[PDB]
Parts: structure tokens; C-alpha cells; sequence
């Protein structure tokens, strides 16, 4: 049988609840069979991290950056921002490139890469016997210099379309006829050629789809970064480390959720015929410790009961005292 | 009958021990496979693989000693080998997350 | 194998070192609050502090680790289980069932009638929530809000006639239910100032009847909150509270315990110990012959602890049976340890190389940081070979660890728990005379404020009477140290 | 062989005697006429163990197996908690998932369009690496300063065990011959039993 | 089912929930009974039932 | 994988479309003459842990 509170009070750090425990006639009640049901909301906070490592690009080398661009200002006699200094990889292979990007198939009519999602960063050549030297055509994606340089390890950018494209929208499209601006993705196409490419032998070989994303590192921090500024060649080699784990949850046996051994916050159990309170409590007593030792005594303390949050605290015995047995490494290992 | 024996022999004894006579080896599953504990991955420290000789490929170098003549320059030293292979910077390495 | 071992050692020891052993990496600005998660996530510990060769071939816990709380770890199975029970997300609506823990009303058989039931609940995140890092959750944006709290109660559908007979028989004066608190000790907290090693305490003259003994352990004021305050504004710690959950980890820091009665007589005296007037818990540097278990603990202290816990010691020493060796017991957690270290004085070729000047695994590890490899392959200068044909002169070190347990000094003539009411508890001199008790402790100094937890074993009983319908009367009695 | 693994698939159990009366009736449960094993989507307040099981079902299972529930809930001693018992295999679980409706910036990216560990893993197959190092679009961060709106899911698993509904007045195994087994109405009268 | 599946959560996969968990090579009893006969495809056996 | 993620690359120069009468490709000059980009997949070695 459930009892709805007859009075409730909220304070700054206390929640006062009052009930009317009515035991019916020809009945008994064991107080050990009674409990409080608490339903509420919890915001654990930004310090919560119930795991080790990173969830994004875990296999990446901790110094490996994405395909990203930086600006080389280098103003000499005049302000000549060189710019478009690029560093990365292009992994998709197409048949040809004319002006519209990477051709990805045919239908006569050649189909071209959709700038919103193509080229997919998750695809590439299928076998190691690529044997590619015959003037191939390759395409990829890159990060515009307007996005902050970050290691690949831990990098996340939210999707902005059903196809997985993470590009933002560039609101700066003011129509010249006094009309409202129009949203569209900030995806641009840059073309590259080889080293000699003197006068006429200028045919593109890599087409990169530069873009801007909502880059963020939600479970890792940078542990090495040379210059406080951003978007420099030196910043390609910043190293990243995962955030420390922090498991946040309710205490064992809900110790602390109820008030004990406080004279100003003392619980009340009284029959209404009188008003005298049968609960007298002192500040020299420890109720929580008494329950802990009791429930140690009456049962085994490695088993877990989810009802009372009955999960003892412990530590790894190999971490408190260190067994340095050495390392069994007689056999060499190779890659 | 089979279920009756199974529950009986559960009741009368412990069911993790194995007896080869009656093929008495209960079926089970890995508790970490039925319910997945995704604790993450303890991978703070980088791990590297290095060339067999420790350092990577090097470069050829010749010994030179200071000039005891009037001009204090650098002449070829001749107790030194013309081709000493020494690597500058750090060695070669590849990264792996074990 | 080397990489797996190094990853284990780093992620489980090096990141948990005290902040004196860490530095702030350059080009990085960290909050001034040392209790913030950002500060702890932004400090860098040199991996070479705890490396693959640390105490090679030895069973030894690190000395800096010895005074650090071991339950503030992500290897805590209970804590990580309780974290996963709520879910993996930062936002969670919860639904929990909380028990009643008061010793007087957690097992009472309530009779028919109408009663008023009332209690208070905390909203402080630093009290209701636990974190493996111990950072201040108040300043890190944790919030808890209660929507509705209900009380559930189940009844045995007993036959009405037998039930009526039960209330009829249970409303008499001789059928009053009686309960006692399991700990049954009066709790006293005493401050230990920083770097202080001597803490003397004084209790004025009072009756000492029904004394079942002492129990004492060390705590940390940063971890232990102020008792009785509806809200403690100086609590900046969200980790384990040993004062409340029993996870004690500083028992080894004691040196000796001295008991004086009436400021003149000594307890127990009567030349019952090798050191008759005090209790030498551990005796380092010395070693004239009064140590046991291949550690630094003294024979008398081991005998006293064994007799107090398992009644063992007068007829030989042996491993107690498991059903007495509970988790919070002594023999379960007693861990002797020993190791060898180089001889500074007698080794003629000794040099004191500092941390930035030690190269081992050089060219394949980073330099003072968990960063990329750098260096040359070169022979190591660290550590000193303690084995082999060219082993160095050595000196042995001994110590012991004893966690989640309380030191106990029982108030009996033979230190054995023959009964709850000790023999000296009903002794004539402690029956009617009044004595003032003086104690003096000796502890290993530490650079943080500490609190000496003292339990005066008493009898804490309550007699609850329900003579008519809807009437409860409870009569309390604490003996001694009465309310 | 007794290796049962689909006990959680039940929703509710209804018992009818003579097509008119309900067992056990007598308003002995929060849901008097049926046995609500689990109650998802709902949650007015009749769930326990931080999972989706109802209070009444937990009480019934505990009383049937270990005679526990009338005088508090506690872990049964091991020599009753055999391998094929209830408390041994009861596993409450809970998790958070992204909020589709309320998260304003939600996109439903399909499997072939999700790249994580891209450039270091294969594409939809346990094959060679292929791709570019690029920031991931999967999954949604449920922690951190930029955590997304979430909705909680609850369920439970209970393997190698049988749900039990005993034929006793107080659901307790006082003896092999149950009290209602020797009851007059079930002694000589004839009844047709309906279940749903 | 990748390294980030329900990161930091205690959760069994929903498709896995209706699949028999004892049909696994982590079955200790089954693999023990397989090794009792031997490692070969052909085996003469001798059992007591 | 290599420390920088991708393996060794190649030198590349930026080029933009021609706005003149001939729609060819001329050297673009907001682009660096030496951009190091790798085509295909990166370098890798295999190991059975």
C-alpha cells in the first residue's frame, strides 16, 4: 500500500516530506518492509565521463591531424597573404575532372560528385595492389582555415544532412536586388597540379572539397601545442590525450540522501493521539557506519543488489600494492 | 525427464564443477558478452614500432678535424672513415593503439 | 608486453599521484581552483616517475600512494556499477528506493493505529553523489531535483484472529521490543594539526561502567564533512567519506598508543606486554627483536588485534575461518610488505641523479611527459641493479598496509571478547568510582590536516512501548557517556 | 536442458477461473486483475530495481523463490540462490539515447554514411583500411559541455530461469501441498481455467 | 558493433536480446565436451550413460 | 600508421579555371607552390597481436 505525502516542504538544501502512516485494523507492519520512492532529475555535469579513451578516431595516431588548411600571412613589401597552404590525403578515385569536381560514374552523360557529401571520407581503394602511376584522378575533403586546427584523435563534427555531410551553412548570400540572404553550404572546390606544369600542361589531379565544420573535442584535450595562435604549419603536430575517467553516481546504500544525527533535521515518527516524537537522535552517533558494518555482518558484501544501490566500494588489489613480476618478452614481435 | 534431471542435479550439488564420466559440464555464456561493459579503453600512453636496427635510414658522413695551420678552418681528418652512417633528428616510428 | 605494462602502470598509478608531482604543460592556462575537474584534467605527470622497472621483482606499494585514498579510482567496481546503473548520459531521470537506517525504527513491528511519519532529504550534490576523482561537484554544475517522494509498505496478510491475538499479546509491559545500534559506540572527533605527530586527549572524571573498549582510526578533514550542520559550506570533496561508509585507509600511520587512568595508573599495566606502559603498534628503525610477520608491526600489537578479533593467540596462530574473517576484519586486510633499496652511505660509487637527468628506454620514450619519442639509444643510468653478479649494497625496508578496518583495544583483562558486557565493565572500581582518562597517540606526520576518529564502545539501546492504539513511547539508554 | 533465454518478452499474465472470477483477486495487487510483469512507456510509479519490472511481479517472484518480501528485501543466502534461480540471473539495465523529437539539430544518418575511425578502418567490411583522417559524425556525445538531449531506456534480462506463479494465498512455499490445493472449492468443485 | 557502442553503459544489444546466448564458442561446457572427445573430425568414443 | 597519420606525400601547386576566352587552367596565386598531399591510401604495416 502506497502513502501520498500529506505535507511537503522544499528548502535550499533540504526537502521536507510529511506522511500519515495509517496501519489498518487487524494488521501489522514491519518497518523493515517500508521504503521511500524518489523520482527526480539529475544533471551529473560536464565532469562526467564513465569511460576511458576517446570515442572519435580512437585508432588515429595522437599527433595525426585532419586534412586542413592554414594561412601564411608573410607580408613583405605588400600584404601578400600566400594562403591555401594545404596538408592531407585524397582517397577517392574518379574517372576524370573537368570543372565540376570528381566524376564518380557514368549514365554518355558523366555523373559528378555531390558536394554536400561526396567524396565520402570513409571510402577508398579496395586492395593494396593499386599500382597507380598512370596520371590518375583523385579527390577528397579538407578543412578551411576558418576552422580551428585540432588532432584527428578526438575530433567530432555534427552531421548537417541525412547523408552525413558535416558542412555548416554560409548565411552570407545577400542578393544584389535588395532581397533576403539565402542559406547554402560553405563547400568550395580547389584544384591542384604537379610540380613542372609550366605553361599548358595544366590539368588538375587532386580536387579537394574544402568546408567548415562544428569541430569539437568532447572527451580529449591537447597536451602539446607550440604556438598560442592557430592555423600554422607548427600546429599540424599538436598531440592530444583522452580526458580522465570520472564515474559519478549515487553512493552505496544511498548514504547521505537521508538526514541522520542532526538535531535540526531530525525525523519524526509519532502517533497522532499524542505529539511526542519516538525518535531521539544525537550528533555523537553514526547511523550510516552502523548500517554498513551490520550489513557486512549479516551477509556477503561482494554481491550486488540494485534495489538499495548495494554495491560496496573496492579497489584493484594489483593497484594498491604493485606486483612487479617483470615482462615475459623473450620472443620478438614484428609488423 | 531431461529437465527434471537437470533441475535435480542443480539442486543436489554445485553446477560449475565438471565430471567427465557423465559429461557433466553445464552450458554457460560469457557474462561480458551477454551484457556489454563498455568501460572504454586505457590508451593514454602512445605505443611505437621501430626499425630492426633501432634507428632508421641514415646518411653518409666524413670525419673532419680542426686545422693546426695558420688558417683555423676544417680539413679532412684521415683516421676517420669516409662513410659513417649516422641519423640526425629522431628515428623512424609507426603508431599503433594496442 | 612492455607497452601493455607501461599503459597499466601509467593509467592506474601515475595519474593518481599528488599534485606536487605534476606540472602544468606550457601554452596551457589552468583554473586556480585545485578542486576543479579542469585542473585535474590539465595537469601532466611525468611517466618516468612510475615506470616498468619501479621496484622490479618486489611486492611494494608506493610511499606517496600510501597516504592517498585508494577508493577514489576508476577501478572501483561498486562505484562504476552504480554509475552505469543510472545510464551513460549526463542527463538522467532517476527512480530509486531508499531504506530506513535508524536503529530504533528499522526493524520495529508497528501496530494498528494512525501515525505521522516525517523525514528530511539532502539536496547537496557533494553529499548525495560520489565521483572517482573527488572533485567539487558544487562548482562543476551538478544538479539534483526531487519530483515526488512516496512511502511504500507491505503487510503480511495474516489471519485476522491471529493478528488480533498478536496486538493483544504485544501491548503488555513485558513484551516491549528492544533494539540496539550495531556499532554501539560514542563517536568522538579530534583534530590533528598539519605536521603534528603527538595528539594528547583528555576526558574528565566520569563513571566508566559498561565499557567494551576503544576503537580508533585516522581521517582527513578535507574528506570528512562537519557533522550536524544542515549544510556545510566548506565541503569541497565528492569522493568516499570514510566517516560514513567505512572505507578507512590510514591505519598504518599510527606509532604508539598510551592509556592513563586518573593521570596516575596505566592501562593495562600489570606488566602484560613487552612494552608494559604503552602499545607499540609499529617499531621501525629499531628491531631489537620485537617484530613479527616479516613487517614492522610489533608482537604485542599483533597479539592484541588477533585476540580482539578472532580470539586467537593464546593457543597458537592460524588463519581464522572465513565466516569470522569478514571484509571489514583485520586478518583479511593485513598486508606485510618488504623491499630492498640501494645503500646510500656504504656504496662508495653512489650518485644522486635527479629525475630530469635519468635516461632509461631513451630514444623510445618521451622526456618527462606522455609525448612522442625522442632521444638516442644509449645504455641506462637508472635504476641500480639489486641482483646479479654486480648487485649493489642494499638496505631493507619494511612496512604494512591495513585498509577498511579499525584498530581495536578491548576493555577486558585478557583482551578476549568473552561477552558483550566486558569483565572490567562490571568491575567494582569501574562500577562506582569516577576516573578521568588520559590518552596520548603518536602518528606519522603528514602535510594536511587530519582528524583522529575515536569510538568509545558503549551500549546504545532503546525500548519502544505501544500500550494503546496510536501511541508509541521509546525509552533510550546509552551506557556510559550518557546523553 | 533448461537454458531459457526469452523470459523478458512477457508483458502481463491474466488468470480467470470459471470465466467469471479472477485469481487471485481480493485486491491483493496494485493491478488487482492481472500480473503486470513489466510496464514500459508508463511509469506512474509502479517500477522497481531501476528497471522496467513492476513492484508486484518482483514481490511475487521473491516470495515464490526465497520467501522474501513481507519483512524487507535482501540478498538471499547462496545455498538457496542456485544457478537456475531468480535473483542469480536478474539483471536490471539502463542507458541513455539521443532525443530525436526535442533535439533541434538531429539528423538520421544511415550506416553507410557514418564515418568514425575513417582512414584506419575498412568500409562496411572486415577488410583493409581505406579513407581519410577526418572528424567523426558518429556517435552523438552524451557527455561533456556539449552533450545532447537524451531519453532514458530501461529493460531487464533473466536467463536460465522460469517465471513462477504459486497457487497459495500468500504466494509463499509453506509446503509442497499448497493451502489452496486442499481448499474445499478446489477440493470437490470443477472449474474451467482461462488464461491470457 | 564498434568500440563506441553504448560507451560507458551497461547495456545488452537489442538484436542480441532475442538470440540464443548459449550458441557461442565462449560456452565453457560445450567447448570442454568438444575437447573431451579430441580435436579430430574422426573419433572412436567410449561413454557411460 | 605513420606518426603524422598519412605517409609521405607529393608536391602540388594550386590552379584555377581561366576566365579568359580560352577555358583552360592557369596557375592560381593565392595557393602555395608546395602543398604536400597524398593520393590513394596512407602507409601501413600489419601485425597479429
Amino acid at each position: 500500500l502506497r502513502f501520498v505525502p500529506v505535507d511537503r516542504e522544499d528548502n535550499t538544501y533540504s526537502y521536507k516530506v510529511r506522511y500519515t502512516l495509517a496501519v489498518g485494523d487487524n494488521r501489522v507492519l514491519d518497518m523493515a518492509s517500508t521504503f521511500f520512492d524518489i523520482r527526480g532529475v539529475l544533471d551529473r555535469g560536464p565532469s562526467f565521463k564513465p569511460y576511458s579513451g576517446t570515442a572519435y578516431n580512437s585508432l588515429a595516431p595522437k599527433g595525426a591531424p585532419n586534412t586542413s588548411q592554414w594561412i601564411v600571412t608573410t607580408n613583405g613589401d605588400n600584404a601578400v597573404t600566400t594562403t591555401t597552404n594545404t596538408f592531407g590525403i585524397a582517397s577517392m578515385k574518379g574517372d576524370n575532372i573537368t570543372k565540376e569536381g570528381l566524376q564518380i560514374g557514368k549514365d554518355e552523360k558523366p555523373i559528378y560528385a555531390d558536394k554536400t557529401y561526396q567524396p565520402e571520407p570513409q571510402v577508398g581503394e579496395e586492395s593494396w595492389t593499386d599500382t597507380d602511376g598512370t596520371n590518375e584522378k583523385f579527390g577528397g575533403r579538407a578543412l578551411k582555415p576558418a576552422t580551428n586546427m585540432k588532432p584527428c584523435y578526438g575530433s567530432f563534427a555534427r552531421p548537417t544532412n541525412i547523408k552525413g555531410g558535416q558542412a555548416k551553412n554560409r548565411k552570407v548570400k545577400p542578393t544584389t536586388e535588395g532581397g533576403v540572404e539565402t542559406e547554402e553550404p560553405d563547400i568550395d572546390m580547389e584544384f591542384f597540379d604537379g610540380r613542372d606544369a609550366v605553361a599548358g600542361a595544366l590539368a588538375p589531379e587532386i580536387v579537394l572539397y574544402t568546408e567548415n565544420v562544428n569541430l569539437e573535442t568532447p572527451d580529449s584535450h591537447v597536451v602539446y601545442k607550440p604556438e598560442t595562435s592557430n592555423n600554422s604549419h607548427a600546429n599540424l603536430g599538436q598531440q592530444a590525450m583522452p580526458n580522465r575517467p570520472n564515474y559519478i553516481g549515487f553512493r552505496d546504500n544511498f548514504v547521505g540522501l537521508m538526514y541522520y544525527n542532526s538535531t535540526g533535521n531530525m525525523g519524526v515518527l509519532a502517533g497522532q493521539a499524542s505529539q511526542l516524537n519516538a525518535v531521539v537522535d544525537l550528533q555523537d552517533r553514526n547511523t550510516e557506519l552502523s548500517y554498513q558494518l551490520l550489513l557486512d555482518s549479516l551477509g556477503d558484501r561482494t554481491r550486488y543488489f540494485s534495489m538499495w544501490n548495494q554495491a560496496v566500494d573496492s579497489y584493484d588489489p594489483d593497484v594498491r600494492i604493485i606486483e612487479n613480476h617483470g615482462i615475459e618478452d623473450e620472443l620478438p614481435n614484428y609488423c | 525427464t531431461e529437465l527434471s534431471y537437470q533441475l535435480l542435479l542443480d539442486s543436489l550439488g554445485d553446477r560449475t564443477r565438471y565430471f567427465s564420466m557423465w559429461n557433466q559440464a553445464v552450458d554457460s555464456y560469457d557474462p561480458d558478452v551477454r551484457i556489454i561493459e563498455n568501460h572504454g579503453i586505457e590508451d593514454e600512453l602512445p605505443n611505437y614500432c621501430f626499425p630492426l636496427n633501432g634507428i632508421g635510414p641514415g646518411h653518409t658522413y666524413q670525419g673532419i678535424k680542426v686545422k693546426t695551420d695558420d688558417t683555423n678552418g676544417w680539413e679532412k681528418d684521415a683516421n676517420v672513415a669516409p662513410a659513417n652512417e649516422i641519423t640526425i633528428g629522431n628515428n623512424l616510428a609507426m603508431e599503433i593503439n594496442i | 608486453q612492455a607497452n601493455l605494462w607501461r599503459s597499466f602502470l601509467y593509467s592506474n598509478v601515475a595519474l593518481y599521484l599528488p599534485d606536487v608531482y605534476k606540472y602544468t604543460p606550457p601554452n596551457i592556462t589552468l583554473p586556480t581552483n585545485t578542486n576543479t575537474y579542469e585542473y585535474m584534467n590539465g595537469r601532466v605527470v611525468s611517466p618516468s616517475l612510475v615506470d616498468s622497472y619501479i621496484n622490479i621483482g618486489a611486492r611494494w606499494s608506493l610511499d606517496p600512494m600510501d597516504n592517498v585514498n585508494p577508493f577514489n579510482h576508476h577501478r572501483n567496481a561498486g562505484l562504476r556499477y552504480r554509475s552505469m546503473l543510472l545510464g551513460n548520459g549526463r542527463y538522467v531521470p532517476f527512480h530509486i528506493q531508499v531504506p530506513q537506517k535508524f536503529f530504533a525504527v528499522k526493524n520495529l513491528l508497528l501496530l494498528p493505529g494512525s501515525y505521522t511519519y516525517e523525514w528530511n532529504f539532502r539536496k547537496d550534490v557533494n553529499m548525495v553523489l560520489q565521483s572517482s576523482l573527488g572533485n567539487d561537484l558544487r562548482t562543476d554544475g551538478a544538479t539534483i531535483s526531487f519530483t515526488s517522494i512516496n512511502l511504500y509498505a507491505t503487510f503480511f496478510p495474516m489471519a485476522h484472529n491471529t493478528a488480533s491475538t498478536l496486538e493483544a499479546m504485544l501491548r503488555n509491559d513485558t513484551n516491549d521490543q528492544s533494539f540496539n545500534d550495531y556499532l554501539s559506540a560514542a563517536n568522538m572527533l579530534y583534530p590533528i594539526p598539519a605536521n603534528a605527530t603527538n595528539i594528547p586527549i583528555s576526558i574528565p572524571s566520569r563513571n566508566w561502567a559498561a565499557f567494551r573498549g576503544w576503537s580508533f582510526t585516522r581521517l582527513k578533514t578535507k574528506e570528512t564533512p562537519s557533522l550536524g550542520s544542515g549544510f556545510d559550506p566548506y565541503f569541497v570533496y565528492s569522493g568516499s567519506i570514510p566517516y560514513l561508509d567505512g572505507t578507512f585507509y590510514l591505519n598504518h600511520t599510527f606509532k604508539k598508543v598510551s592509556i592513563m587512568f586518573d593521570s596516575s595508573v596505566s592501562w593495562p599495566g600489570n606488566d602484560r606486554l613487552l612494552s608494559p606502559n604503552e602499545f607499540e603498534i609499529k617499531r621501525t628503525v629499531d628491531g631489537e627483536g620485537y617484530n613479527v610477520a616479516q613487517c614492522n608491526m610489533t608482537k604485542d600489537w599483533f597479539l592484541v588485534q588477533m585476540l580482539a578479533n578472532y580470539n586467537i593467540g593464546y593457543q597458537g596462530f592460524y588463519i581464522p575461518e572465513g565466516y569470522k574473517d569478514r571484509m571489514y576484519s583485520f586478518f583479511r586486510n593485513f598486508q606485510p610488505m618488504s623491499r630492498q633499496v640501494v645503500d646510500e652511505v656504504n656504496y662508495t660509487d653512489y650518485k644522486a641523479v635527479t629525475l630530469p637527468y635519468q635516461h632509461n628506454n631513451s630514444g623510445f620514450v618521451g622526456y618527462l611527459a606522455p609525448t612522442m619519442r625522442q632521444g638516442e639509444p644509449y645504455p641506462a643510468n637508472y635504476p641500480y641493479p639489486l641482483i646479479g653478479t654486480t648487485a649493489v649494497k642494499s638496505v631493507t625496508q619494511k612496512k604494512f598496509l591495513c585498509d577498511r578496518t579499525m584498530w581495536r583495544i578491548p576493555f577486558s583483562s585478557n583482551f578476549m571478547s568473552m561477552g558483550a558486557l566486558t569483565d572490567l565493565g562490571q568491575n567494582m572500581l569501574y562500577a562506582n568510582s569516577a576516573h578521568a582518562l588520559d590518552m596520548t597517540f603518536e602518528v606519522d606526520p603528514m602535510d594536511e590536516p587530519t582528524l583522529l576518529y575515536l569510538l568509545f564502545e558503549v551500549f546504545d539501546v532503546v525500548r519502544v512501548h505501544q500500550p494503546h492504539r496510536g501511541v508509541i513511547e521509546a525509552v533510550y539508554l546509552r551506557t556510559p557517556f550518557s546523553a
